[PDB]
RNA sequence: ACGUACGACCAUACCCAGUGGAAAGCACGGCAUCCCGUCCGCUCUGCCCUAGUUAAGCCACUGAGGGCCCGGUUAGUAGUUGGGUCGGUGACGACCAGCGAAUCCCGGGUGUUGUACGU
RNA sequence: GUCCUAAGGGGGGCUCAUGGAGAACAGAAAUCUCCAGUAGAACAAAAGGGUAAAAGUCCCCUUGAUUUUGAUUUUCAGUGU
């Protein structure tokens, strides 16, 4: 059974724009990804109310934060035209940032879990273009 | 009053159209028994909140000059009083005392039964949380006498002793400790004081099933002399003042559910 | 186990005071055993209880808040003694009885505040008070002084304080008027 | 003139004993317990927090008639169940301690025959309230960076709703009126410590020695302090109710009642004082 | 239980006081020597009732005051003792266990001589302490310092002797 | 608009409620949503009228916040 | 039984001095980078619980001088209300009752107790 | 005749009058240190039991000088938002 909220657990700041998108991890409530208009995204620990991780790189406003369905990965698309997938884990950047969008990059989709072949994770991306 | 501090204090004190809850001074005379004393701290125990406790001797005789009574009245805004007394005719002795404008209403002798008496601390149970008020049960024949009698005026002033604060609203969590007033029509008859906790056990019905368990004190009275009010003080006190927020009902004129004023035409 | 009894005459309740009371009588045992009196004086205590909690959830409305389970009580009935008498209204002084002859209407709250609008300073000032218009000109740098009033004007005092000296005439004024009045109302 | 004479002695008034031992502000508890914004009859909790040279006192009282109640405690020292053993009265094992009591108290409540008024009178449309307390630091002075607040945070976090602001948690600006939350993370997981631990290392190996010998010798590095408390804040939200056992010797309640009853020194009796005052009157007349 | 190391005689504070009985320039200067002599900003002293005689009134600073602990109280009283040639009176002891004296020149302490400041007096007040002294000072569980634990005056004498090699008389 | 609360050039002007610039008036903020910190909802609000209503035929304000 | 943290009575607990304290806990203590505050890290605050030490705090016992707290005695007595009920024209003198002291004196004592965690 | 970012409110810290012993001027009376100090000081009222980690005294913040709403109470309204 889950429990009606009602009150304020932690007002924690740090993005310096306003927050476009926001997600908890499937794994628990302890993890929690915000991506906000200062061309970042952050991991919050929840249970303290603090910042872990803040992930930076794109140049654009993080439209949209997913995790991934086991939860060890996660995808920030933002206005730069760029997908970066990062380990929450450790707050470092995955590889390269993904090329390819002519404009905005406004949705994430991964696939689900038990549809993963080839030893690999799929993301799709819709844009602007 | 100079400063906004006495100012305060002076309206604190001055007549309101709803009053402010009672204050009891707790005070005792030359000749005070140890298990008065003892009396007067379970109930104080009881009434912490809004009471006030002298610790001097005072050589005063209630039934004989009350002048000292109206003064302390006076100076404590305090509107009940537990006076402790011994002597060789009544050895253990609580005088309740009720004021009305800083004036003596009435008064009213217990008589301690002392080989019975028992404190709070002799039981061992959980007891009542500060600033609590507990619930009041009166049970007997004496309570219902048609002219007002010595257990009338000793029932008045128990339920103005543990009425505590008034309040519309309660938490069911607040239902917990009971005061238990028991008296019976006749050689002269007992009054019985106890307290008790609550517990509450499932009975297969969706109203619960309650059980007590004793918390003190233990006491019994017997019902001493006697000062009747005045008539027209009595009336005085019994008038009572109607709040501003209490409307008077106008002939026609009601408010509907919106709040708009409606009018009734015939 | 019941949570209902039955007593030949009906308890009577009071939910203001949290009060329940029991006509029937309590049939005291005649004896000294102090553990079946206690036990009977339980039984009577638990009665009381079980019906007037049973009364409390029965005939009151249960509101769930974020405080808690809330019982609504009703107001008090049992009749009790005041600590005070009932206020009533104060004896009227020479000023109201005045004003309720000639018509004269209170001021409004708008109108008696204190607060002014000086059009040569074009800023907002108090009428009284601190830095009051009524002490106009008592810290300005010049004073234009009267040659007349001047040579009327006692030794050792200063136009700087004539401000002030009808200040505390008008004071004083008031404060006999007033005590006039509180003394008449003694007397009343 | 002799000030303290007879007269002097007579109309001495004495104070409360716990205000002449100097533990409690009366004045303050007062307000405490028996002052509400509401009159519904309610029991109120206080979260006591207190403070010695070797350990972290919280506990969850309820104020009665006869004397104090305690619902629940938590320690400081009972951190080693959980990993911790150095610096067991700092900010962070504050915080730990807090945690602790909050968890415990949740357990106890089942929020982690007989039954409740509540239970009997609860309604459809009712939700879970939260377990409410109000904070009691005593005579603790409540400036910013206190540990009583680190303890009440801490109890916080750990589910206790306890009405506070955020201008007295360490990294607060009071000009900007905004709490640094990088600070906060650092005092929380104990990276002040940890710094310290750095500059003395730097700067000064022999005071570092003398104010660290405990950590080199169970090989606590500064890098590792972080991690511990988090992993100590796990084991404590997972089991609140771990049981630990020190290093002092044990005995069992009997045992130390005769253990204590050996050393006692008994009081004299009436013959023994009149003995002894026959024996000072003999020697006074010889 | 003489021999406890607890119970070690040492210097709680040593108070500089200049007393010049008049407000402004003169005050403003002790003031100023105060804080060359120590190294931290000194205290104003205002008279608390009025006298005439004096040429003093209420609330008007006249005295200046500084306190000071650790080992720069040391130096400073080791300077003190160096003018005063390590000689005192058995006056000056007092029946708690501290004690003091005063100088009539700032000058020959160590300072040289300034002509926008001038000549300086100053009296200086030792107070003596045992370890456990905040018992009676710490805010929570203050209480009374017990008897065997205060600092007589013949004890300060001696512990005087055997620390300045000085002589009382 | 609920009410006129305050006519710059005379109180008997604020009793007729006269609509001039720089009146202060009470209107209707239901539409604009606005919550108060307590979660109350302020449906009423000062404004200042900014413009002459005499001259152009109708009442524009500006809200005072 | 002892200790600690909150307490209930608020001197039987207070004022002065001496003696002792196993275990643990208190407490004295050490250092001022960070939080914080002072003339002074004295106080407050932070960090250390390692090392010294029961010297002081704290606890127990003792000792005088005071003070304080109980019970009896005073004593149903002074005193105060009553033609109350008997005489006295009346005022009052006894008696009958109702309320009802205090001083002095004697004897005892110099803290009990709740919750929680430990030794 | 002068001076004041007014009073008030909230929170925090400290303990006062006095006596003893001491400190160049300083000497009954200047300032500073310790000890003892049931308040014997100060602030209000007229205690026959006001106030001591305060109701006293100093710091920080507000100073916005009389807020808004009300179908409710009382009075009034030929100018009844």
């Amino acid at each position: 059974k889950v429990h009606a909220v009602s009150r304020l657990a932690h007002r924690i700041p740090g993005h310096g724009q306003p927050i476009l998108s926001c997600q908890f991890s499937p794994v628990s409530s302890s993890r929690l990804a915000t991506g906000s208009g200062d061309n970042t995204a952050r991991i919050w620990d929840t249970d303290s109310g603090t910042p872990k991780f803040t992930l930076k790189g794109h140049t654009g406003w993080v439209l949209g934060v997913s995790w991934s369905p086991d939860g060890k990965y996660l995808a920030t698309c933002s206005m730069d035209t760029t997908v970066r997938v990062w380990d929450p884990e450790s707050g470092k950047q995955v590889n390269q940032e993904f090329r390819g969008h002519a404009k905005w990059v406004l949705a994430l989709a991964w696939q689900p879990y038990h549809l993963w072949r080839d030893g690999t994770a799929r993301l799709a991306s819709a844009s602007k273009d | 009053p100079r400063n906004a501090r006495s100012k305060r204090a002076l309206e604190k004190r001055a007549p309101k159209i709803v009053e402010n809850p009672k204050t009891c001074l707790f005070l005792r005379g030359t000749t005070c028994s140890q298990i008065t004393q003892d009396a007067m701290n379970d109930l104080y125990a009881m009434r912490q909140v809004h009471a006030k406790r002298f610790h001097k001797k005072n050589a005063i005789h209630p039934f004989e000059d009350a002048t000292s009574l109206c003064f302390f009245s006076e100076k404590n805004d305090c509107s009940l009083m537990v006076f402790g007394s011994s002597n060789k005719k009544r050895p253990h002795t609580l005088t309740f005392v009720r004021m009305f404008d800083y004036k003596v209403l009435d008064m009213l002798e217990f008589y301690l039964d002392p080989d019975t008496y028992r404190s709070i601390s002799q039981f061992k149970t959980s007891k009542i949380p500060i600033g609590m008020r507990p619930m009041m049960v009166f049970a007997g024949t004496a309570f219902e006498s048609p002219v007002p009698n010595a257990f009338t005026m000793a029932k008045s002033m128990l339920i103005d002793f543990f009425r505590g604060e008034p309040s519309d609203k309660i938490d069911v969590e607040g239902l917990r400790f009971v005061v238990v007033v028991t008296a019976d029509e006749p050689q002269k008859p007992i009054l019985r004081l106890r307290v008790y906790g609550i517990r509450t056990k499932r009975s297969g019905t969706r109203l619960p099933r309650v059980e007590v368990e004793e918390h003190g004190p233990r006491m019994d009275f017997r019902l001493g002399r006697m000062r009747e009010p005045d008539p027209a003080m009595l009336k005085e006190a019994m008038k009572k003042a109607k709040t501003p927020q209490e409307e008077r009902t106008k002939k026609n004129i009601s408010m509907d559910l919106l709040g708009d004023k409606i009018g009734r035409i015939h | 186990l019941p949570v209902t009894v039955e007593k030949p005459t009906p308890y009577t309740f009071d939910l203001g005071l949290l009060l329940a009371n029991d006509p029937n009588p309590v049939n005291v045992p005649k004896t000294t055993d102090t553990q079946v009196l206690e036990q009977h004086l339980a039984s009577v205590a638990r009665d009381g209880a079980q019906v007037l909690i049973n009364q409390l959830l029965t005939t009151t409305t249960i509101t769930a808040t974020k405080d808690g389970v809330l019982l609504t009580l009703p107001p008090p009935t049992t009749p009790l003694p005041r600590e005070k008498p009932v206020p009533q209204p104060k004896p009227e002084t020479k000023w109201q009885a005045f004003a309720r002859r000639r018509g004269i209407k209170p001021k409004t709250r708008e109108q008696r505040r204190n607060l002014q609008y000086n059009p040569t300073t074009g800023q907002w000032e108090r009428k009284w008070g601190y830095k009051g218009a009524n002490k106009r000109g008592e810290t300005d740098p010049i004073i234009e002084v009267s040659a007349a009033k001047e040579a009327m004007r006692p030794e050792g005092t200063s136009v700087r304080g004539d401000k002030r000296r009808e200040i505390r005439a008008r004071v004083k004024k008031n404060q006999k008027q007033m005590l006039r009045n509180q003394r008449i109302a003694a007397e009343k | 003139k002799l000030v303290k004479n007879s007269a002097y002695y007579s109309r001495f008034q004495t104070k409360f004993k716990r205000r002449r031992q100097g533990k409690t502000d009366y004045y303050a508890r007062k307000r405490l317990i028996t002052q509400a914004k509401n009159k519904y009859n309610a029991p109120k909790y206080r979260l006591v927090v207190r403070f010695t040279n070797r350990d972290i006192i919280t506990q969850m009282v309820t104020s009665e008639i006869n004397g104090d109640k305690i619902f629940a405690a938590a320690y400081s020292h009972e951190l080693r169940a959980y990993g911790i053993n150095h610096g067991l009265t700092n900010w962070a094992a504050a915080y730990a301690t807090g945690l602790l009591l909050a968890r415990r108290v949740l357990a106890k409540l089942g929020l982690d025959g007989e039954y409740t008024l509540t239970e009997a009178a609860e309604t459809e449309d009712g939700e879970r309230r939260p377990f409410k307390a109000i904070l009691d630091v005593g005579l603790a002075r409540t400036s910013t960076g206190a540990r009583v607040f680190g303890v009440m945070k801490g109890a916080s976090d750990g589910g206790i709703f306890i009405p506070h602001s955020e201008n007295r948690f360490p990294g607060y600006d009071i000009e900007t009126e905004e709490l640094d939350t990088e600070v906060l993370k650092k005092y929380i997981y104990g990276g002040h410590v940890a710094e310290y631990m750095e500059t003395l290392a730097d700067d000064d190996e022999e005071r570092y020695k003398s104010q660290f010998v405990k950590y080199i010798e169970d090989d606590v590095e500064a890098d590792s302090l972080e991690e511990l408390y988090a992993e100590a804040h796990k084991q404590i939200r997972a089991d609140p109710f771990r049981k630990y056992v020190s290093d002092a010797p044990k005995k069992s309640k009997e045992e130390w009642k005769a253990e204590s009853l050996k050393y006692k020194k008994a009081k004299l009796s009436r013959e023994e004082r009149k003995a002894r005052v026959e024996a000072k009157i003999k020697q006074l007349l010889a | 239980k003489a021999q406890n190391p607890m119970r070690e005689l040492r210097i709680q504070k040593l108070v500089l006081n200049i007393s010049v009985g008049e407000s402004g320039d003169r005050l403003t200067r002790a003031a100023k020597v105060l804080e060359q002599l120590s190294g931290q900003t000194p205290v104003y002293s205002k008279a608390r009732y009025t006298v005439r005689q004096f040429g003093i009134r209420r609330n008007e600073k006249i005295a200046v005051h500084v306190t000071v602990r650790g080992p720069k109280a040391e130096e400073i009283l080791e300077r003190g003792l160096k003018v005063k040639e390590y000689e005192l009176r058995r006056r000056n002891f007092s029946e708690t266990g501290n004690f003091g004296f005063g100088i009539s020149e700032h000058i020959d302490l160590g300072i040289k001589y300034d002509p926008s400041i001038g000549i300086y007096g100053m009296d200086f007040y030792c107070c003596m302490t045992r370890p456990g002294e905040r018992v009676a000072k710490r805010r929570r569980c203050k209480s009374r310092i017990g008897a065997s634990h205060r600092i007589t005056r013949e004890e300060t004498i001696r512990w005087f002797k055997q620390r300045f090699d000085g002589i009382v008389r | 608009i609920l009410s006129v609360k305050k006519n710059p050039s005379n109180p008997l002007y604020t009793q007729l409620g006269v609509l001039t610039k720089g009146t202060i008036i009470e209107v209707n903020v239901s539409d604009l949503g606005i919550v108060t910190a307590s979660g109350k909802i302020a449906w009423g609000r000062y404004a200042q009228i900014t413009n002459n209503p005499e001259n152009d035929g109708c009442v524009n304000a500006v809200l005072l916040v």
